[PDB]
DNA sequence: ATCGATGTATATATCTGACACGTGCCTGGAGACTAGGGAGTAATCCCCTTGGCGGTTAAAACGCGGGGGACAGCGCGTACGTGCGTTTAAGCGGTGCTAGAGCTGTCTACGACCAATTGAGCGGCCT
DNA sequence: AGGCCGCTCAATTGGTCGTAGACAGCTCTAGCACCGCTTAAACGCACGTACGCGCTGTCCCCCGCGTTTTAACCGCCAAGGGGATTACTCCCTAGTCTCCAGGCACGTGTCAGATATATACATCGAT
């Protein structure tokens, strides 16, 4: 579930960022664009896997679909 | 070997077998395997030498991915370069912005 | 088993030009191998584009070196530009 | 004692800007992404590198996000961040209509 | 005699140039802009004029797209007039250097 | 003929009108030099790669070809002027 | 039914698209239904715009379509938005819309 | 010499659609750079999954896959769709 | 709030410059055939993914008290919009000239294919 | 992770052949420059008013601290699915020659829409 995003995580990653004082709605929001995200992001690699004839999801598969978004990673046998 | 004829530390005939093989013209040149890996060694140089320096800067011996986003991040022309590119591991640079600052 | 092709050694033997005593690890080693493929792509599909749009079945050093000019910024690409050349003709010369 | 609000809020800023590790739990995260990727197609396996890949993709968007929306919410003379910050950065970066 | 109230000619002006797809610049003085501008680069450089259009349509539509982000910001601080740094916030949230 | 300081040539009532066709409603008076500032940093930057490309051809005139190539490479592609 | 376009049932030429998935470097080899399926798709994609675009210049009460009318065709349909959202159409001009809190009270 | 164009089918096409409508030539050189930038979107995509998996030709599942990736949802599935009838029809005759 | 000033889409002539139909012809696509190698198919091995058990303990959840910040309201003064008269130079329509993009012919030097050889680099274990 | 052992497979060398392109010539389209003319648009000025900006008060809702709880991380064990590799063969695509018709360049007729302009109607603003 989306809930097992917590309070606390977001706000970690919001004081990465440099926010000093967060709003109580905040966080319903960051579920929201995490999620559309995600999803984005897995329909590419699961298109990348299916059409290798495949039934396990690689990391080769995520590299591809980021650099898709223009969102290239390193690190991961790019 | 064709690279100690151009005094060069990367492969030359590796790159001619991957230009070749890599579907991007009909024919290859002689020179342009040459060009190329000298540009790759120079740029691989560069960014080792900045990382070396950040890692020294830190009291470490070795280098870990944190000096290499640090070595990115700092040089305006590499974080031009490198400017959609996410390191693993990288983290952020330091910096609050003024009006946050205490007063 | 695989045989995986990696940049590595060369790496290293640079590392060990310009920082004698360092090490490196292997998650920065990775990072590297990503950093050299992503440039080579980038240099070779400009250069093929370039080679295909003035009606050239070639690739020389012409068109890498105006690849090189497109992707790179100013004070980089220069200094590119002069190693390639200096390296395109001590090969030449030598035999 | 008692700490006046805004220096505990620095403390983390300057504690969380200085490291590299992971934010978000592993396990909550793991499942998450399985249950999105159930709607794609049934019955999928997945190697522990691309469950981390995924994570750290999601983490460093998220923290650029965060940015933009800090950078927003000072543009209108705030100090906290609001959901519309959130919809003007998406608005202009070009991601929601 | 007769004046109208502020604000009811510029919704006019607005609708207008919104209804048409002309071109907004004059052309010679873009021309020779352009040309200044290519001196830099290499000499006695020739143009066609097909060029010159394209480049005229270019700009003209990257500025038409600055300047709806930029009224964005502007509402987004309870405002109605634009000012420069609506223009900063919107380069530097769209990633212009 | 040498050429200065013809960024002037992009006059205020232009500058108005571009910004009409964008919506806006009030504009301050510090606009037009943040426009044209904005403007030719734009311009320097396509006219620089549509330039190589012609250096590249050994050719002396700039195409609409290589304006075309170049707005492609910022990814702002342009319809109309040739594919 | 010599031509290849007529034995699939289709108006773009096969032939050409199978000689520029050849003579455009794209791999050794091209199968034999590449260019049928890509010709199919692109033919699809052209008739979903002209219909839009004609439906438009109806609208005005014109006979001949220019490039507003594939500009406002373009733009007013969601997912045709979506898959040309980085795309310049010359003498096209902008949608008309104007913002709530600037109209009079 | 000549030059290639795309104008004689966006003619046909726009014929079958609207019978009793006409086409300037402004409209006409956007539609050749239309079908340009598309096939060569097609075609990139193409090619990157046939080097990804390492085969040396590309087929018409590979085509499907980069239809599948570009186009948005009901568009690629009407896409995919005329394709796949496209294709039988050829093969059947 | 009737009414006066000003802007706006409309009906029509006209007049044109561009849309669409015709014809010759050449260059590229359709048809038949052969020959080799890419990939479709089946088997085998073992790596790595999924599942379950119990521990300690780190982190999330809950509640409360208090102050810092968001927001509405008030008042002022500066900077922008509107309209009018004057100055400027852009756009139009010709002319003439010539530089350079473009096509043709050839002949020269350069890259692909192939046979044989070797040592450079990837795989695996160590400190 | 730096270093060393093993070896095997891709890089080195050399020769032949076919052709991509470098160069030279020549034709001709289109870019550049000049002249005058009309008027469309830019410049400058003055006034008024509406909105940007500072200040103040209130109330609320975010933050920090302490307690309880809950499930994440860790270590160990069991089992099997499916990813990676190997061998065989077959059928699908490339390359070649022949021939022919679809599409491109040039030519031309005529008609849908851009101007000029008078007008009913919409809309805004002052007394």
């Amino acid at each position: 579930n989306i809930q097992g995003i917590t309070k606390p995580a977001i706000r970690r990653l919001a004081r990465r960022g440099g926010v000093k004082r967060i709003s109580g709605l905040i966080y319903e929001e960051t579920r929201g664009v995490l999620k559309v995200f995600l999803e984005n992001v897995i329909r590419d690699a699961v298109t990348y896997t299916e059409h290798a004839k495949r039934k396990t999801v690689t990391a080769m598969d995520v590299v591809y679909a980021l650099k898709r978004q223009g969102r290239t990673l390193y690190g991961f046998g790019g | 070997t064709r690279s100690s004829r151009a005094g060069l530390q990367f492969p030359v005939g590796r790159v001619h077998r991957l230009l070749r093989k890599g579907n991007y013209a009909e024919r290859v040149g002689a020179g342009a395997p040459v060009y190329l890996a000298a540009v790759l060694e120079y740029l691989t140089a560069e960014i080792l030498e900045l990382a070396g320096n950040a890692a020294r800067d830190n009291k470490k011996t070795r280098i870990i991915p944190r000096h290499l986003q640090l070595a990115v991040r700092n040089d305006e022309e590499l974080n031009k370069l490198l400017g959609r590119v996410t390191i693993a591991q990288g983290g952020v640079l330091p910096n609050i912005q003024s009006v946050l600052l205490p007063k | 088993k695989t045989r995986k092709e990696s940049y590595a050694i060369y790496v290293y033997k640079v590392l060990k030009q310009v920082h004698p005593d360092t090490g490196i690890s292997s998650k920065a080693m990775s990072i590297m191998n990503s950093f050299v493929n992503d440039v080579f792509e980038r240099i070779a599909g400009e250069a093929s584009r370039l080679a295909h749009y003035n009606k050239r079945s070639t690739i020389t050093s012409r068109e890498i070196q105006t690849a090189v000019r497109l992707l790179l910024p100013g004070e980089l690409a220069k200094h590119a530009v002069s190693e390639g050349t200096k390296a395109v003709t001590k090969y030449t010369s030598a035999k | 004692h008692r700490y006046r609000p805004g220096t505990v809020a620095l403390r983390e800023i300057r504690r969380y800007q200085k490291s590299t590790e992971l934010l978000i739990r592993k396990l909550p995260f793991q499942r998450l992404v399985r249950e999105i990727a159930q709607d794609f197609k049934t019955d999928l396996r997945f190697q522990s590198s691309a469950v981390m890949a995924l994570q750290e993709a999601s983490e460093a968007y998220l923290v650029a996000l965060f940015e933009d929306t800090n950078l927003c919410a000072i543009h209108a003379k705030r100090v906290t961040i609001m959901p519309k910050d959130i919809q003007l950065a998406r608005r202009i970066r070009g991601e929601r209509a």
